[PDB]
């Protein structure tokens, strides 16, 4: 059996949460064998409910657990900046670890991104390169557009950032010849 | 909810021939087979109880021995029985409703009121019988039992296990042989000792009226005869006259004029007599275990240990042994003996040259070191 | 603290491990938990310290076995004819004190060891009106790991990092910035340390 | 194993098998057998002296037991008379006023630490209570099953072995009957597994063979007589 | 030859539950029973109990049943000591010993160094150091100190010949005391519960 | 059962000592379970007899046991300076290890101490404090009289003292204040 988890889920400040955890076996001894973990994006994980009967050490007393049936639930309340983690729901009963298919725990809250424009360096140029970079940052909503304007414009980009100051982040790479640069740019960036 | 609403008052019949069961599921036909099990005695007094609601006073009845539930209400008003030995959410107790379709059996601590009964509203009842359960350990579902007609009921509890014998058989406690079949074995493994029927009624509460018959078994000896259907058509009850008795030594229903020596009687003792010294102070037992360094073998110490309560518990929770072979006695059975003078010979060998102690080997610590006869 | 991990190819036996403290590595069950990039936690197997009576999912019979050393309190493993489905990050847990025997009662820090075939492509970094911030970019290089600094380390407050952007070409690009100027740039795999001055 | 065998269980049936789990100390464990006495015994286990089955135990100390003391499993140490065979008690009564101190709490914990040796870790007991009997089968071996044939061949009932012919009875055997029993306590007449049709079990042919012969003085031809055998058997 | 070795002493509160650590080199560790004894200041000795590094059939004294336990790490041959619940009744001296080649395996053939655990709730109040026409020798003096593990150099013990030490003294309002000359210069006074060296010069 | 000794004992140099200790219990296999250890002050103990029949390697050879009954006896033949140090007997015939009171070893012999005095220094009197010091040493008996002369005048001192050099010394600590001690002195001593 595979333990079934909602993929993502969208909380609240001080609000509460619940997040469902299905196919939980049981042998013969016990049906208590519940445990989750609390693993921050990118850091290590850390035990916090295990045996929701009871209450760990050094967790906060605004998680608990509960139990019907074959289906258990994580009660998270006080919902905060820093309770942005994964969770994944365990179950030990036939001496078998076996976990779920991971939740990610999204707050909301109240929120302009910031937006600048970089022109290629002189490196750049005389490697017969031309590399326009737009950076976009400081957005809380997940909502962002990027274009060029040459009439409209190799370009990648990336919407999601990284967990280091609990804001997104986005950038694209619009990579042209230097004798089409020269012969004209604007970043167009469109947001909530 | 509690409350005390069901009333019943007793009284008393004569149940000639009714209780008889098959002991065991073989097939026999044309045979006398003799049984020794929980069976209800002939001609005995059972208590006839009469439940009506008017619109505390049903008290558990006891368990001794299993129970012999018969009635005659054609209303369906019996549906179920309560078992158990406190019934105050103390111990474990057996909880059975016989509904319409898949009855449920789950014996859990459940806190029984003083006159349970099922409120029918159809909607099944809400369970104002137990007040909360949580902690249950088994749960049993199968098939309505038994769904002027008469039913018969046989509970017994032996080695955990739940024996439940039935059979309904259409009557006009008449006279005659019904034998009852054997329809659920769940085991248990609890204490029952008082037990209780339910009266199922419709709420406002709706008056009505029930009678049902109580016996209770005892450890018998019956002589059952098999026609050549495989049925029992006639049952001898051995310790109930002397003739039933010449009929079971002859295992024959039919004794002719003569005399016959049956089994002899015994007076049975009343109570038991224990008598032991008076003796009161310790065993140097806490001597020899709990030694530093014991002696060698060609020297072998032992130690008299006499005028002591010799308590042989106290030895178990220092260390296991590899070998605990006593002689001619039980290491359980023990602390329950007298002995004359016990000596505790201590001495060290080596391991692999542990073979030897015993009675009748050989070998060099045997039969130049240390010999037991 | 771990140790790195080392780009390798399929069949050459790389290693990982862990270091972990506050306890007495005698009778305390220890074991490992990977984590692919995409996916959640996967349980392998544990280990006692005494008597090795290692219990292996079943899934992880034969394909990674368990080398702690019990003498340094330092776990590892050793694998045998890779895969390049073995990218995954690999948690170190132990029993503790807190559930029973099968219960993970603490977690170590964790390595994604990358497997690729790229050869180790070099990096290489380029330079770039608010003044007031200034940044760098490093652009042409396959491994993913590349980290960049500001003169050594030596600021940190108003310092920032962009996850790196995939380009069609198998390489990526990263950005930074900085509140204000020597931006370094440390690359793992082709141990390779780039300094460029805006 | 009492009255079972440890190797040839594979090829019995039977009719309802109840795995009791439980963990005892490691040097209390004397008194899972029939008959026995003691604290487990007469408190916490007793098994009744005509048990059938395999009890299965070993070593747990490796799962049960923790440094920091494993307080999780409990045991009575005061009752107020002896337990039953097979018999359960939960209650947390004490064994006086509402609390203890003075009667004591019966519900007494192991100390299961990995320090403790031999006789203290804590141990693993699988009761496989087996019964065996005339009730209808519902658990078997993995042998497989054959074509049923009447009419002196060897069959195999339910774990059932032996020599006889099958023909169509016309008992009347009840839903909960599987087997029969004649006066000689021999089986008569069994019920198939697969098909719920009764067949009788008949010993085949047989008879004694008495030789009637001379003196070897004066000839060697000899007579058979088979008694109690007409001619055309 | 076979050594033994302990960790540095301590000085906690009641409730910290601190913990101890024995170390051992030169012989096969795991066959030699260890334990440790209690000597409180000025009374008689006081047996804990013993632990087999093997497998830890550890023997507790009656006395010592349900106040401190005792385990030993296989894997790096170290004894280890936990006090459940500190008291005020724990101020006393904790020496460890083994079994050796000498006596059985109860005899206490070797011993160790001795940790000193002191009871205190002064918070561990740092010290200080004050110096002193007879010129001839020189001296300082450090007062207001609780912690009685406090030692005193010259020079950084550059200076030896000459050098003496006197024991320290309990003033009644609970700080000690003690001098410390030098034949004839700075006198240096280490702090170990504080880890502060306080520098001082006549 | 509790061994007994004798607190305090007194000895002398060239002399034999017999130390007692009674209360010593048996078990089957011997009764000479019977040890003893030494532990100079400030120092670790010492194994010096054990199994009294015989003899540890490098302890000196006038060392010796005996027993009568239930009574051991410690005889140490030639009492020197070093000797002084506290004796303990024990008893493990019952599996546990038992500790008398402690034996404290003392000789006498054949012995005018030195009076020194030191004033206070000036950081003491810019702290309101004033702490005459009067050192006492190169005196056998372990107790001597400390006083002072303003008439005879907190203040505190250690009677006995550790055997560093096999010798004795004293120490005390007179606290007062600056005005007072400006005010006259000279310490008083007196030995036995």
């Amino acid at each position: 059996s595979a333990l079934t988890q909602p993929r993502s889920v969208s909380g609240s400040l001080g609000q509460s949460v619940t997040i469902s955890c299905t196919g939980i076996s049981s042998d013969v001894g016990g049906d208590n064998y519940v445990s989750w973990y609390q693993q921050h994006p990118g850091k290590a994980p850390k035990l916090m409910i295990y045996d929701v009967s009871k209450r760990p050490s050094g967790v906060p007393d605004r998680f608990s657990g509960s139990k019907s049936g074959n289906t258990a639930s994580l009660t998270i309340s006080g919902l905060q900046a820093d309770d942005e983690a994964d969770y994944y729901c365990c179950s030990y009963a036939l001496s078998r670890v076996v976990f779920g298919g991971g939740t990610m725990l999204t707050v909301l809250g109240q929120p302009a991104p910031s937006v600048t424009l970089f022109p290629p360096s002189s490196e750049e140029l005389q490697a017969n390169k031309a590399t326009l970079v737009c950076l976009i940052s400081d957005f809380y909503p997940g909502a962002v557009t990027v274009a060029w304007k040459a009439s409209p414009v190799g370009v990648e980009t990336t919407t999601p950032s990284k967990q280091s100051n609990n804001k997104y982040a986005a950038s694209s790479y619009l990579s042209l010849t230097p004798e089409q640069w020269k012969s004209h740019y604007s970043c167009q960036v469109t947001h909530e | 909810q509690c409350v005390n609403l069901i009333t019943r008052t007793q009284s008393y019949t004569n149940s000639f021939t009714r209780g008889v069961y098959y002991p065991d599921k073989v097939f026999r036909s044309s045979v006398l087979h003799s049984t020794q099990d929980l069976f209800l005695p002939f001609f005995s007094n059972v208590t006839w109880f009469h439940a009506i609601h008017v619109s505390f006073d049903n008290p558990a009845l006891p368990f001794n021995d299993g129970v012999y539930f018969a009635s005659t209400e054609k209303s369906n008003i019996i549906r179920g029985w309560i078992f158990g030995t406190t019934l105050d959410s103390k111990t474990q107790s057996l909880l059975i409703v016989n509904n319409a379709t898949n009855v449920v059996i789950k014996v859990c601590e459940f806190q029984f009121c003083n006159d349970p009964f099922l409120d029918v509203y159809w909607m099944e009842s809400e369970f104002r019988v137990y007040s909360s359960a949580n902690n249950c350990t088994f749960e049993y579902v199968s098939q309505p039992f038994l769904m002027k007609n008469l039913r018969e009921f046989v509970f017994k509890n032996i080695d955990g296990y739940f024996k439940i014998y039935s059979k309904h058989t259409p009557i006009n406690l008449p006279q005659g042989f019904s034998a009852l079949e054997p329809l659920v074995d769940l085991p248990i493994g609890i204490n029952i000792t008082r037990f209780q029927t339910l009266l199922a009624l419709h709420r406002g509460w709706t008056a009505g009226a029930a009678a049902y018959y109580v016996g209770y078994l005892q450890p018998r000896t019956f002589l059952l005869k098999y026609n050549e259907n495989g049925t029992i058509t006639d049952a001898v009850d051995c310790a109930l006259d002397p003739l039933s008795e010449t009929k079971c030594t002859l295992k024959s229903f039919t004794v002719e004029k003569g005399i016959y020596q049956t089994s002899n009687f015994r007076v049975q003792p009343t109570e038991s007599i224990v008598r032991f010294p008076n003796i009161t102070n310790l065993c140097p037992f806490h001597e020899v275990f709990n030694a530093t360094t014991f002696a060698s073998v060609y020297a072998w110490n032992r130690k008299r240990i006499s005028n002591c309560v010799a308590d042989y518990s106290v030895i178990y929770n220092f260390a296991p042994f590899f070998a605990f072979k006593c002689y001619g006695v039980s290491p359980t059975k023990l602390n329950d003996l007298c002995f004359t003078n016990v000596y505790a010979d201590s001495f060290v060998i080596r391991g692999n040259e542990v073979s030897q102690i015993a009675p009748g080997q050989t070998g060099n610590i045997a039969d130049y070191n240390y010999k037991l006869p | 603290v771990q140790s790195g991990a080392e780009v390798k190819k399929p069949g050459e036996s790389l290693k990982i491990s862990c270091k972990g403290s506050g306890y007495t590595f005698s009778y305390y069950w220890i074991g490992w938990v990977r984590q692919m990039p995409g996916k959640g936690l996967e349980w392998m197997g544990i280990i006692y310290p005494g008597d090795s009576d290692t219990r292996y999912s079943p899934s992880f019979q034969g394909q990674v076995t368990i080398s702690a050393d019990k003498s340094i309190s330092t776990a590892y493993l050793h694998w045998s004819s890779l895969k390049a489905s073995d990218t995954a990050m690999y948690y170190c847990a132990r029993q503790g004190d807190l559930g029973d025997w099968i219960l993970l009662g603490y977690w170590g820090q964790g390595t994604l060891v990358t497997v690729s075939s790229a050869s180790t492509k070099g990096p290489s970094v380029f330079p770039l009106k608010s003044t007031a911030a200034l940044g760098c970019l490093v652009k042409d290089y396959f491994p993913e790991p590349v980290t960049v600094s500001w003169n050594s380390g030596a600021l940190t407050s108003g310092v920032h990092t962009f996850p790196a952007v995939l380009q069609s070409s198998g390489l990526y690009s990263l950005s930074s910035v900085v509140t204000v100027y020597i931006c370094n740039v440390n690359h793992k795999p082709s141990n390779t340390k780039v300094d460029k001055k805006v | 194993c009492y009255g079972v065998s440890p190797t040839k269980l594979n090829d019995l049936c039977f009719t309802n098998v109840y795995a009791d789990s439980f963990v005892i100390r490691g040097n209390e464990v004397s008194q899972i057998a029939p008959g026995q006495t003691g604290n487990i015994a007469d408190y916490n286990y007793k098994l009744p002296d005509d048990f059938t089955g395999c009890v299965i135990a070993w070593n747990s100390n490796k799962l049960d037991s923790k440094p920091s003391g494993n307080y999780n499993y409990l045991y009575r140490l005061f009752r107020k008379s002896k337990l039953k065979p097979f018999e359960r008690d939960i209650s947390t009564e004490i064994y006086c006023n509402g609390v203890a101190g003075p009667c004591y709490s019966p519900l007494q914990s192991y100390g299961f630490r990995p320090t403790y040796g031999v006789g203290h870790q804590p141990y693993r007991v699988v009761v496989l209570s087996f019964e065996l009997l005339h009730a209808p089968a519902t658990v078997c071996g993995p042998k497989k099953s054959t074509n049923l044939v009447k009419n002196c061949v060897n069959f195999n009932f339910n774990g059932l072995t032996g020599t006889g012919v099958l023909t169509e009875s016309n008992k009347k055997f009840l839903p909960f009957q599987q087997f029969g029993r004649d006066i000689a306590d021999t089986t008569d007449a069994v019920r198939d597994p697969q098909t719920l049709e009764i067949l009788d079990i008949t010993p085949c042919s047989f008879g004694g063979v008495s030789v009637i012969t001379p003196g070897t003085n004066t000839s060697n031809q000899v007579a058979v007589l088979y008694q109690g055998v007409n001619c055309t058997e």
